């Protein structure tokens, strides 16, 4: 059961700073008292990362929960104090089309399903005191491939908010969530220092996540905090693990060039003089594809399908040129026992030009 | 829907010699999934091929039918005075199944 | 083997109602698949109805010029299988013939693979006039 | 190159870009591509040729 | 379960025996990579899922890393840094009924490749032509899942194969599953070939004072060398160091 | 020593239907070595299935048997009048070999 709630029509977010917040264990490897350069998915330093109040009174309060993509990794921050936000939905359509990964904790596990759910519009907990929790999420679900509960992972607050940081990794088919719990006092943004965060569970979730929502559970007549969001960027970071095997210092190689000159001499501290410094500030962003102008399919079926071939001893040699050499209209004509390719792969073989081709 | 067509609807031969049957499709069906029936006058239809080239339990090499796209053919060899029938082409692949008109087979 | 034995057939009135029985015996009758397929005297056969098992329910499906009209059901612990008669017009005479799905056809969303008939049973000539 | 004292002593440095020229630094370096922190060392008032 | 929706089990702590495999299937194919068959035995798994379906005679070469084909596309790829063993041996005795069985589906039309371990078992239809079908079929719109159908009567390329995929990781994280190898006593202050938890090496061992953290049993301060392990049996922690040393 | 168990003693059927035949090892015998044999009134055994599951020469793939370990299953399909004669199954694999009691087959 849902019911629609009447927007805000997009009140345009402010942006604050991540002070060199997201750092995460890359390995579970324990290192002591070692600099090791490691090169993931990391939430770049000093970066923008916009902002949305869980409840904002801007007219009768009405808050916002929009749909944010889900580009190569995500930095969930919140500072709350009532337990308003109790988890995420990730999806491509959000729609009973595809699969899509729900989170929901409630006051005594995890309830983590990959269903073919069918999400309304507005999503919610809604929960009455009595507390008592409505599931308000999912009309449907149908298809369900993947169950798991465990100890919650955000623990009851019934003062002071409690800085609470998500990153979600969707890589190999696994989901890899990363958390910290530390308390925090009187900062209304992300607060200045340094949180590794630790390894928490590896989903073999196995779908494809291109959207994400976050769920506040709401207790209003619908018939105080905020949640911070970045986009993780591939960068190379420069660790230090101390001597009791706890990341206490990170760098940044493409925030300034102090920063360049600490990951090439890799020392978190350099000494007076000059020094050349390889390239870690640039990362290419856009692709571009330039083919001929080639418009025709080549005759690979009326090849296959001849009637008769030549007799070995005599092989037929025919050359094929001025087309378009696409041999994935060659799986329903038949099934190749035998493919291997010399000299090339067979995976790469789609984005390539070749110059002379003999059959 | 897809309408089966049965050619030609009259078949009149002596036992020993060839005959064939053919069922045309109004449209493509999904992966050859077309069946072959026959019928004596007194009890029903009995299962011959399925999938248009495969034979059932019990039917031996002499049912023989081929076909792919939207032309196939049902070739009987060797009749006996015992093969005369009616016989059909049913489509499965794409709902709703759908028969043919039929031909009728007499043995001289 | 396998063993089609049905039930119920008679002369009735246009609009009238009437009841179809088939009883089968030396199969599994909870597995397979079931279709209802009708020959009208001196015409071809023509497809009626299919119906499912406990994995999709008892689903039903039925021709474009006999929805609305007629009800199929089954019940498999004394394995009847029954065919509603309702709303007859002049062209419901025929012989009915209640066939045998093969067992091993898997029917994912509304696509069916290897759905054939497989076994057949001799049917009653009901009039309607 | 990073002309740069200790870390010890402080942490503002200075870069030279070999062999370019001071109205062709932006285009050399792309900093369009790359962050604002980049971008003060970019271009600014203290230019030497 | 077919190859269009593959089914991932978690195994997880038991005994990884495979010697009482011989008598229940011979495998067509066992190759693995990132690890020996031989060397099988002597090492110790982290996390350990088996990923199952069935495909054909003409297909089990697509089950591979760096490999193409309408499967490794559209139904299921394997990553290129893949630690794992692929097993599969021919079925046509159990899997393949009489008059075909129609129960294993293959995706045979996607709109583009998939990223390694995803699974797709939306069933909407493939929008193959420029016009929208919008939930018919007919010209330039086809069902994606094509039906197998296994006849015990069809050649080898045609049979089916039933698959194992074995994915595991080597030596990152706690072990609950590994092989037939009897455990044995420790020698603490002695060059002695040791094994913990299938890593091995020529050494003596010492008392160390290190801490380690829940989900790490293997350690390096420089990471050429382990520095210290955390024995399977008795919680402590014995950092390793090379057996001749002190330079003469 | 190996002892089989057939069951049911008595089987009257007509021709044309299904009925199942069982021998019950009191061990598991070694590699399915079981063999089938039809004893008719007044002629000698004849061999049937070897290895459970092998028909032999001249036999039709009517005769079906089946089974592992130590149950195992023989089903006949489509009996005909002259099918009358006395089932009897035989150990082979671990020696001595040993017979059953026999299931007796009467066609109605
Ligand atoms: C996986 O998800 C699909 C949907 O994408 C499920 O298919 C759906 O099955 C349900 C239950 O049988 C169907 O609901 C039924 O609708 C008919 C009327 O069409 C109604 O008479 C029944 O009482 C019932 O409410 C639904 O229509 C159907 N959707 C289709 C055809 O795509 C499928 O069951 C799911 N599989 C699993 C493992 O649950
Ligand atoms: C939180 O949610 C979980 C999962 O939805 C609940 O756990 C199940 O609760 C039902 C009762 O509704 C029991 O029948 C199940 O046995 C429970 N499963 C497990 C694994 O414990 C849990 O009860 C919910 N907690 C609260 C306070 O509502
Ligand atoms: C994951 O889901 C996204 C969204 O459905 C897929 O991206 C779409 O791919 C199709 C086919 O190339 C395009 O026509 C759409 O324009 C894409 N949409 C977006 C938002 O980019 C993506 O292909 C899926 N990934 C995989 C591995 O299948
Ligand atoms: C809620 O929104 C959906 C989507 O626009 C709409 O179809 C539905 O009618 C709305 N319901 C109400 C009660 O406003
Ligand atoms: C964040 O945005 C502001 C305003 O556009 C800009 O001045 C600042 O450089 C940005 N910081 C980044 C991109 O790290
Ligand atoms: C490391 O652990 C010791 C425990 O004796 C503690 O005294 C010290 O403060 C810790 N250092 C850090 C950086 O956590
Ligand atoms: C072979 O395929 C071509 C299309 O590539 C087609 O024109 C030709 O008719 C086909 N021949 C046969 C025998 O199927
Ligand atoms: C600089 O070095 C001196 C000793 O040489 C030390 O006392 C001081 O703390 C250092 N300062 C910094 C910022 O590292
Ligand atoms: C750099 O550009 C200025 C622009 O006028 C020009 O005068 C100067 O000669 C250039 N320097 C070099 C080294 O080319
Ligand atoms: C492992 O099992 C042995 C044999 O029972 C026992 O002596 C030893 O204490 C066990 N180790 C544990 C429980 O850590």
């Amino acid at each position: 059961q849902c019911v629609n709630l009447t927007t805000r029509t997009q009140l345009p977010p402010a942006y604050t700073n991540s002070f060199t917040r997201g750092v995460y264990y890359p390995d579970k490897v324990f290192r002591s008292s070692v600099l090791h350069s490691t090169q993931d998915l990391f939430l770049p330093f000093f970066s923008n990362v916009t902002w949305f109040h869980a409840i904002h009174v801007s007219g009768t309060k009405r808050f916002d929960n929009p749909v944010l993509p889900f580009n190569d990794g995500v930095y969930f921050a919140s500072t709350e104090k009532s337990n308003i936000i109790r988890g995420w939905i990730f999806g491509t359509t959000l729609d009973s089309k595809t699969q899509s990964l729900l989170i929901v904790n409630n006051a005594t596990n995890v309830v983590i399903k990959v269903c073919e759910f069918q999400f309304c519009n507005d999503p919610f907990l809604g929960v009455y005191y009595h507390m008592e929790s409505e599931f308000r999420v999912y009309s449907s679900a149908n298809n369900c491939t993947f169950e798991y509960v465990s100890q919650p992972f955000l623990m009851d607050l019934e003062n002071f908010k409690n800085l609470r940081e998500f990153v979600f990794k969707n890589i190999d088919g696994y989901f890899k969530i990363y958390s910290k719990h530390t308390p925090i006092n009187l900062v209304r943004d992300l607060p200045q220092g340094f949180s590794a965060l630790e390894p928490l569970v590896d989903l073999p979730i196995g779908i494809n996540i291109t959207r994400f929502q976050t769920l506040l559970a709401l207790h209003r007549s619908y018939l105080a905090a905020a949640y911070y969001v970045g986009y993780l960027q591939p960068r190379t970071f420069l660790l230090k693990y101390n001597e009791n095997g706890t990341i206490t210092d990170a760098v940044d190689c493409a925030l300034d060039p102090l920063s360049e000159t600490k990951c090439t001499l890799k020392s978190f501290t350099v000494e007076k003089g000059i020094y050349q410094t390889s390239n870690f500030r640039v990362q290419p962003t856009e692709s571009i594809v330039r083919f001929p102008n080639i418009t025709n399919l080549c005759p690979f079926g009326e090849v296959f399908n001849a009637t008769r071939f030549a007799s070995v001893y005599a092989w037929n040699r025919k050359r094929i040129s001025n087309c378009v050499a696409d041999y994935s209209v060659l799986y329903n004509s038949a099934s190749f026992s035998t493919f291997k390719c010399y000299g090339v792969s067979p995976t790469k073989l789609n984005d390539l030009c070749f110059t002379n081709v003999y059959a | 829907e897809i309408v089966l067509t049965q050619s030609p609807g009259t078949l009149s031969l002596s036992p020993g010699e060839r005959a064939t049957l053919s069922c045309r499709a109004s449209q493509s069906v999904s992966s050859s999934y077309l069946a072959w029936y026959q019928q004596k006058p007194g009890q029903a239809p009995r299962l011959l091929i399925y999938g248009a080239s495969s034979r059932a339990t019990g039917i031996p090499d002499r049912f023989s039918g081929s076909g792919s796209g939207t032309d196939f053919t049902l070739t009987i060899s060797r009749l006996e005075p015992e093969d005369f029938a009616v016989y059909y082409c049913q489509q499965y692949g794409s709902s709703p199944s759908t028969f043919g008109q039929g031909t009728k087979l007499e043995i001289k | 083997e396998v063993h089609l034995v049905e039930s119920g057939g008679g002369l009735v009135q246009p609009g009238g109602s009437l009841r179809l029985s088939c009883a089968a015996s030396g199969f599994t009758f909870s597995d397979h698949y079931m279709d209802w397929v009708r020959q009208a005297p001196g015409k071809g056969l023509e497809w009626v109805g299919r119906t499912r098992n406990k994995a999709n329910s008892y689903t039903t499906e039925y021709a474009a010029s006999v929805k609305g009209r007629f009800t199929i059901s089954r019940d498999d612990a004394k394995n009847s299988l029954y065919l509603q008669m309702n709303s007859l017009k002049t062209e419901d005479t025929a012989v009915y013939y209640c066939a045998r799905v093969h067992r091993w056809a898997y029917c994912i969303n509304g696509v069916c693979f290897g759905a054939y008939s497989d076994y057949w049973g001799q049917g009653t000539l009901v009039t309607v006039s | 190159s990073v002309i740069t004292p200790g870390t010890n002593t402080s942490n503002q440095v200075a870069v030279l870009y070999q062999d370019v020229n001071c109205t062709e630094v932006p285009v050399a370096i792309h900093a369009d591509q790359l962050t604002p922190t980049w971008r003060v060392y970019s271009t600014g008032s203290n230019v030497f040729q | 379960a077919s190859v269009y929706a593959w089914n991932r089990k978690r195994i997880s702590n038991c005994v990884a025996d495979y010697s009482v495999l011989y008598n229940s299937a011979s495998f067509s194919t066992f190759k693995c990579y990132g690890v020996s068959p031989t060397k099988l035995n002597d090492l110790c798994f982290t996390n350990v899922y088996a990923d199952s379906f069935v495909i054909r005679g003409d297909e089990v070469r697509q089950i591979a890393p760096g490999q193409t084909g309408k499967i490794a596309d559209y139904n299921y790829k394997l990553p290129d840094d893949f630690t794992g063993c692929v097993i599969a041996w021919n079925s046509n005795n159990l899997d393949s009924k009489v008059g075909g069985n129609y129960n294993y589906l293959y995706r045979l039309f996607r709109k583009s490749n998939l990223k390694p371990f995803e699974r797709d078992i939306s069933t909407e239809i493939y929008q193959a032509g420029s016009t929208p079908c919008n939930g018919v079929e007919g010209f330039n719109c086809y069902f994606p899942l094509q039906s197998y159908g296994f006849q015990p009567t069809n050649g080898v390329g045609y049979q089916p194969y039933r698959v194992v995929v074995l994915s595991f990781e080597l030596l990152h994280a706690p072990a609950t599953v590994c092989g037939p190898k009897k455990s044995t006593n420790l020698v603490k202050n002695k060059c002695v070939n040791f094994n913990f938890n299938g890593l091995t090496g020529t050494g003596v061992l010492t008392e160390s004072n290190k801490k380690f953290l829940p989900f790490q049993q293997f350690g390096r301060d420089i990471a050429d060398t382990t520095d210290a392990v955390r024995d399977p049996q008795t919680l402590e922690i014995l950092d390793i160091t090379p057996c001749s040393f002190g330079g003469v």
